[PDB]
C-alpha cells in the first residue's frame, strides 16, 4: 500500500 | 547471516560502496524565490534522494535480512535523520554554511526556520572540529538507520538482530580510531562524542517533522506523496 | 579552571550518588488514574515537585557550576523532560509493564490509552526500561547517563563542556572495568548505553509536544514553572 | 523573567 513499501519491494 | 561474518574493513568497504550520490537543486539564481519555493526546493531534493536512501538502506549489513515491514518502519523513523547528517556532512569544509546541494549553499542568513538552521550548523562545526572520517560518517549513518525506530512473539528475534549488528558497527568504529593511532582512552571518548551528536541529530529530526507537518497544513509548499506518507506515519 | 576534570572516577561516582534527588511520592489517594485529568494533573504535580529536586542536583553536577547562570538555564530547559523520564524508565526496571512514576503511582499502558496520544508514550517508556533492565544497568551507571544528558541536550544551542563530557565517558568505561567487562564488552556496552538517549531525546519532543496541547486545551492547569519551560522550547 | 533564574540562585 505504502510507496516506501513497493520500493523497497522492488 | 552475512553482516555479522564480516570484518570491520569488510565492514567499512561495503558501506562507503554503497554511498548514495550528490544530487542537484532546482536552484536558479535568475529566477526569483519565494519563501515557500525555497521551501520546495529542499522538500523536492529530499524527494528523489529518498529513492536513493531507499537503495542505500538495502545495502547496509544486516537491513535486507530484516522483514519488509521493519524495513519501512526503520525508514519512516531515520529518512530526515540520515538526510540531516548527509547534509552536515558535506556542509562540514563550508564554515557558517549548509551545502542542500553543489549549487544550493544557505547560511544562517537565509532563514525563510533559523533554529534548525543553526542547528544543523552547529552539528556540521561540531564535524569539522572532530574531523570526521568519510569511514566514521557511513558507520554513523548506518547507526541512525537501524537505531531510530528499533524500539517501536518472535518480532524480539529480529531486535536482537539489530542490537548484534549495531554492535559490529561499533567495533568498526573503534576499529576505525585504533587504526587512527588514537589512544584507547582517546578512542572511547570519540566513540562517546559521535554517539552524542546522534541525540541532536534526533532532536533536529524531530523539529523538522514538526515544520513538515505546519507546511502540509498551511497547503502552499508542494509535498510529494512519499513525503506526505513519511509524515504521517510519523504522525501516526 | 575547573575542579571536574581533577575529580578521579571513584570521586566522580561519589559526587553523582551524592548528589542523587530523591523518589518523590504522588498524593496519596488510592484512586486508579483513568481520565486525563486525573492522570496528567498527578503527572504534572509530580514533575513540579521534582524540578526543585533537579535544579538542586544540576548545581552538585561537576562543572555545572562553572557555567554561567544563562548557560545553566539553558541546559535545564533543554534536558529536564529527558531527566525526569530517564528517572522514571530506571525505577521502573523493576516493574516490567508498569511505570513507576511514584512509589504509590504505578501506571500500566491500558491506563495510558484513556490519554489520546500517550499510550505510545508509555509504550516506548515501557521499551527503554525493559532495555535498561536486560542491559543490567546499574545505579553508577544511571548517574552518568543522567549528567550526560543534562550537559549534553542543550549544548550547541564551549570546551570546557566537552572535557566535562569526556570524563563521564572516562567514569562509565571506569565502571565497566570494574565490573570485570573485558574492552570489547566495555565500548560495545558504552555503545548501547549511548544510543538509548536518542531515543529519550525522541520521548522527550514527544513529550513536550503533549505538554503544549495541554496548555492549549487549558483543562489541566499548569504551574508558571513547567509553563516557562515549556515555553522555552517553543 | 524566568522562575529558573531565581531557583538556581544559592
Ligand atoms: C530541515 N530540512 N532539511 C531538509 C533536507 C533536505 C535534503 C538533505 O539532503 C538534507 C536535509 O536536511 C529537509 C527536507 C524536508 C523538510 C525539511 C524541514 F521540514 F524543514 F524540516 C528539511
Ligand atoms: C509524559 N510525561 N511524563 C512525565 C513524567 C513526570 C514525572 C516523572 O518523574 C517522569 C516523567 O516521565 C510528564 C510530566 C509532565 C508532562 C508529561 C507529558 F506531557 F505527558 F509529556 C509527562
Amino acid at each position: 500500500h505504502k510507496i516506501l513499501h513497493r520500493l523497497l519491494q522492488d | 547471516s552475512l553482516a555479522l561474518s564480516l570484518t570491520a574493513d569488510q565492514m567499512v568497504s561495503a558501506l562507503l560502496d554503497a554511498e548514495p550520490p550528490i544530487l542537484y537543486s532546482e536552484y536558479d539564481p535568475t529566477r526569483p524565490f519565494s519563501e515557500a519555493s525555497m521551501m520546495g526546493l529542499l522538500t523536492n531534493l529530499a524527494d528523489r534522494e529518498l529513492v536513493h536512501m531507499i537503495n542505500w538502506a538495502k545495502r547496509v549489513p544486516g537491513f535486507v535480512d530484516l522483514t519488509l515491514h521493519d524495513q519501512v518502519h526503520l525508514l519512516e523513523c531515520a529518512w530526515l535523520e540520515i538526510l540531516m547528517i548527509g547534509l552536515v556532512w558535506r556542509s562540514m569544509e563550508h564554515p557558517g554554511k549548509l551545502l542542500f546541494a553543489p549549487n544550493l549553499l544557505l547560511d544562517r542568513n537565509q532563514g525563510k526556520m533559523v533554529e534548525i538552521f543553526d542547528m544543523l550548523l552547529a552539528t556540521s562545526s561540531r564535524f569539522r572540529m572532530m574531523n570526521l572520517q568519510g569511514e566514521e560518517f557511513v558507520c554513523l549513518k548506518s547507526i541512525i538507520l537501524l537505531n531510530s525506530g528499533v524500539y517501536t512473539l518472535k518480532s524480539l528475534e529480529e531486535k536482537d538482530h539489530i542490537h548484534r549488528v549495531l554492535d559490529k558497527i561499533t567495533d568498526t568504529l573503534i576499529h576505525l580510531m585504533a587504526k587512527a593511532g588514537l589512544t584507547l582512552q582517546q578512542q572511547h571518548q570519540r566513540l562517546a562524542q559521535l554517539l552524542l551528536i546522534l541525540s541532536h541529530i534526533r532532536h533536529m529530526s524531530n523539529k523538522g517533522m514538526e515544520h513538515l507537518y505546519s507546511m502540509k497544513c498551511k497547503n502552499v509548499v508542494p509535498l510529494s506523496d512519499l513525503l506526505l506518507e513519511m509524515l504521517d506515519a510519523h504522525r501516526l
